[PDB]
């Protein structure tokens, strides 16, 4: 169903794949961007320690400051997902 | 800590 494309990453392979699997699970459960984002954020806090932030949407730009090795920006279908730690 | 820009197309 949904094409996964990593646009920009400062993040290990395993964590990248986890971010995609996590977003895929979120999208199976939830349709609202904010709820998808909450699920990913909370899972990443739980597995990789706080504090994570997550943005999900079709139309946004951003300028954020992340901890090294804790950043990914990717598409699942037409939905863009920004996940990072600061 | 590093700075990153993203933009949907």
């Amino acid at each position: 169903d949904r094409k996964a494309v990593i646009k920009n990453a400062d993040m290990s392979e395993d964590m990248q794949q986890d971010a995609v699997d996590c977003a895929t699970q979120a999208m199976e459960k939830y349709n609202i961007e904010k709820d998808i984002a909450a699920y990913i954020k909370k899972e990443f806090d739980k597995k990789y320690n706080p504090t994570w932030h997550c943005i999900v949407g079709r139309n946004f730009g951003s300028y954020v400051t992340h901890e090294t090795k804790h950043f990914i920006y990717f598409y699942l279908g037409q939905v863009a997902i920004l996940l990072f730690k600061s | 800590q590093e700075d990153k820009a993203t933009q949907t197309l």
